[PDB]
């Protein structure tokens, strides 16, 4: 199925307890690595990362992260100067890639300032999309170094995917498993003359699930309320969908379709 | 991170073209660099490739094939100042540079009017003005010393010539006896 | 760009030494490499940013200090003969970036010896153009010979009427071993200066071969009877 | 721009009075990152509470999961108490008892 690898960076100027810099990695919804300006160490966040990557890996990336921390500190100072901003502001980065079930791939690299899009890299055109004049100033400086754009295209298309395939093998017993959902339909008259139908699912992995309500075997036109896909705390997830009023709930998960006729 | 291979040495003629190959076997790839290092000097950046293709910078071009794990440095219209060592370096998955042992490039001058001769300076024996094909050999005795072949360039007169020196604490007639010198070598 | 010191140094086994390196390019990453014949550059230590350092491939016998953003010193705790090498400092804008190149310092040649008793400056001699060369080719070749020096720490240059010439000059890239069977063989180096036969025939033209030898410092101890083989210039002159 | 947290309180398994379970409080979609989360039993802070590290979303907001082992009863009222810069006072969100 579809899998992804992502790395985030968070920089905070003048932090109140809160680290000045944090960086976390993820494979799908699972945290794999962490670093912050307090520990100043890159550490695993999944036992399958810890057991398959030698101490030299964590040692080398600890040094790189100490450098990337200093880079974030200085870029955020320059951004605050450009905007004429004082006090506490945030700077964020997200880099990563996706390996789609059809073998095709995606790659992304983006920055945010104070939690809003700032610069979005387009690896297919080798350009940065800027949201305002300050972002345009930065885009011009970054686009002036042709080699760094080519390096970034290669990292997103080749290195990121190779790292993702490596980690999928290390964590295959967690990441490639399937735990089917337990699904039920609850019926209840709520406000006089208003019957609510809930289709509730839990105990499933991966978190991706499709739930819908059908009427006489065809697509609905009335309002469907959707519950978020939430972690249950044991590595599995839960979700629900509801309607008010022949109804049937349809659930699709990991290549298995299920129908619950009311 | 594992292995980089480039030839130890290459020889080509002034005015011609030379291609320096570099093959790599690494754990990940984040780019390939070429550096130039003149004798007794520091290496200096020449080029960087990370995607497939050929990038030209004047007389120098650098090629990369990611699928073959192969790069070359192409030098055109060869000049005497191109004599140097050329280093190939690859950045692996953890951004560490894996360095090749370097390629020593030797440029043979094109000698227009060869005039091979062995002269005596006041003692020192100088073998000069021979064609770039001729090779000088090391001395048999430890009391006699022979230098290797050297190229000097008289810029203002647009003239280049080869030479070797020989001395001892011995005569110029049998000074370069261990080397295969041309038939018509002038022995005054 | 990158300023590295000293250019040359002779050390006795067990002596301590510090190599200095400074860059004013506002770079964050600094590196110390050693270069030895027949192999690729080997990283000793590096500093990805101010306030952090880590071992390279060959850290044993060395230590470093990232003193500030600009400076990265390399220390040799107890000099050993295996540390005889050419050391290069380098810097890059950052690390964990793909395209950023290195900027290298000029290099530091270190020679580590059991004792300093075989250290000698060169004898320098200039050899006058042949008569048979002047008439046969209409050009005059001068030869300079630096002999009997140890270690191989020399810089030869030609000076014509007080000015450093490069045109018409060829210096041996490597010195030859005067006693090839001896582990501590002394060295010889030759250079040629070729000029037009007229330029040499002019009695007003002055030719000078200069050899800068890098030897012992005033601070080094010397108990031997012969004169102390200090860092010095040795030269020979020729009149046209 | 600041974003106030979404707070969802729910049990690990469908809840039944007298049957051992876990109470979750998922706090998400907030910005900036400083936040305080407590799980409460009849208005009193529960001491044995586990939590995930601060997590990162693609939309630049953050999320966390707080949880505790518990046995639901008719008398016991459980809530999630959250404080963030967007809030004038701590917000106490009551568990809907798996309604
Ligand atoms: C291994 C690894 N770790 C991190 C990390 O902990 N934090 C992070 O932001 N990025 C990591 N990367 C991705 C990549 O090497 C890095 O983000 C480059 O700067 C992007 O080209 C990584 O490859």
């Amino acid at each position: 199925r579809t899998h992804s690898l992502r790395y985030f960076r968070l920089g905070v100027s003048d932090p109140i307890g809160v680290p000045e810099f944090i960086s976390v990695g993820y494979v799908d919804s699972h945290p794999i690595t962490t670093y912050d300006s307090v520990t100043r160490q890159k550490e695993p966040r999944a036992p399958w990362m810890a057991e398959n990557l030698a101490p030299d890996h964590w040692e080398r990336y600890t040094q790189l992260l100490r450098g990337w921390q200093q880079m974030f500190k200085v870029e955020l100072k320059r951004l605050q100067r450009h905007y004429n901003h004082s006090g506490s502001h945030t700077y964020q980065r997200m880099i990563g890639c996706e390996l789609l079930e059809d073998g095709s791939t995606t790659g992304f690299l983006q920055y945010a300032y104070d939690g809003q899009d700032f610069l979005i890299f387009n690896k297919d055109t080798l350009s940065w999309l800027a949201v305002d004049n300050v972002a345009h100033t930065i885009k011009q400086a970054w686009e002036a170094n042709q080699h760094e754009l080519l390096y970034q295209k290669n990292w997103l298309e080749e290195e990121c995917i190779a790292w993702l395939k490596r980690f999928l093998e290390y964590g295959k017993d967690t990441l490639q498993r399937t735990e089917p959902p337990l699904v039920r339909v609850n019926r209840k008259e709520t406000f006089p003359g208003v019957t609510a139908l809930f289709c509730k699912a839990h105990g499933f992995y991966p978190p991706e699930i499709y739930m819908t309500w059908m009427k006489n075997g065809e697509e609905i036109v009335q309002e469907i309320d959707y519950g978020d896909i939430l972690p249950s705390g044991d590595g599995t997830y839960q979700a629900w969908a509801s309607i008010e009023l022949l109804y049937s709930c349809h659930v699709e998960h990991s290549g298995v379709h299920m129908v619950l006729q009311v | 991170g594992q292995n980089i291979d480039q030839p130890t040495e290459m020889t080509a003629t002034e005015g011609a073209i030379v291609q320096i190959n570099c093959t790599y076997q690494t754990s990940g790839f984040n780019g390939l660099f070429w550096y130039q290092q003149h004798a007794g000097e520091a290496p200096t950046f020449l080029s960087y490739n990370v995607l497939d293709g050929l990038e030209e910078k004047g007389r120098f071009s650098s090629f990369l094939s990611r699928s073959k794990g192969y790069s070359y440095l192409l030098l055109k219209e060869l000049q005497m100042k191109d004599s140097a060592s050329y280093l190939c370096a690859v950045k692996d998955s953890n951004y560490q540079l894996i360095w090749g042992a370097g390629t020593k490039l030797i440029i043979k001058p094109d000698i227009q009017n060869p005039d091979p001769a062995v002269y005596q300076l006041r003692s020192v024996c100088l073998f000069t003005d021979f064609d770039s094909q001729t090779n000088v050999s090391q001395s048999k005795d430890s009391d006699v010393y022979i230098t290797d072949k050297c190229v000097l360039d008289m810029r203002s007169m647009d003239f280049k010539s080869n030479s070797a020196v020989a001395w001892s604490n011995f005569a110029c007639a049998n000074a370069f006896n261990n080397s295969i010198i041309p038939e018509d070598t002038f022995f005054p | 760009g990158v300023t590295q010191t000293p250019k040359f140094q002779v050390l006795k086994t067990g002596q301590s030494m510090t190599l200095q390196c400074a860059q004013d390019m506002n770079h964050n990453s600094m590196y110390w490499y050693r270069q030895d014949p027949g192999m690729g550059l080997r990283l000793i230590y590096y500093s990805a940013s101010e306030g952090t350092t880590d071992k390279g491939e060959v850290p044993n016998g060395y230590n470093v200090s990232r003193l500030n953003k600009r400076e990265f010193s390399l220390r040799l705790e107890s000099a050993a003969p295996s540390q005889t090498s050419v050391y290069f400092c380098a810097s890059s804008v950052w690390t964990g970036e793909g395209s950023g190149e290195l900027f290298f310092g000029e290099g530091s040649r270190l020679t580590v010896l059991e004792d300093l008793k075989n250290v000698f400056p060169p004898e320098v001699a200039v050899f006058e153009p042949s008569e048979a060369e002047i008439s046969h080719t209409q050009k005059a070749t001068l030869v300079c010979l630096a002999t009997g020096f140890y270690p191989d720490h020399v810089e030869l240059s030609w000076w014509v009427n007080g000015k450093e010439v490069h045109s018409g000059v060829c210096t041996d890239p490597q010195p030859l071993k005067e006693q090839p069977a001896l582990n501590d063989s002394r060295y010889a180096l030759s250079s040629r200066l070729r000029v037009s036969a007229t330029f040499w025939q002019n009695p007003r033209n002055h030719f000078r071969c200069q050899v800068q030898f890098y030897g012992l410092s005033e601070n080094d101890e010397w108990t031997q009877d012969r004169a102390k083989p200090v860092t010095q210039i040795v030269s020979a002159e020729a009149w046209g | 721009i600041q974003r106030t947290p979404k707070i969802q309180v729910y049990s690990r398994h469908p809840a039944e009075n007298g049957k051992s379970n876990f109470l979750n409080c998922y706090v998400s979609g907030f910005h900036p990152s400083d936040i305080e989360v407590d799980l409460l039993k009849n208005g009193e802070r529960i001491e044995k509470v586990e939590h995930s590290d601060l997590s990162f979303s693609k939309d630049w907001s953050f999320y966390l999961l707080y949880y505790t082992e518990f046995t639901p009863t008719e008398k016991d009222e459980y809530a999630c108490r959250v404080n963030h810069v967007t809030l004038s006072q701590p917000k106490i969100v009551k568990w809907d008892r798996d309604m």
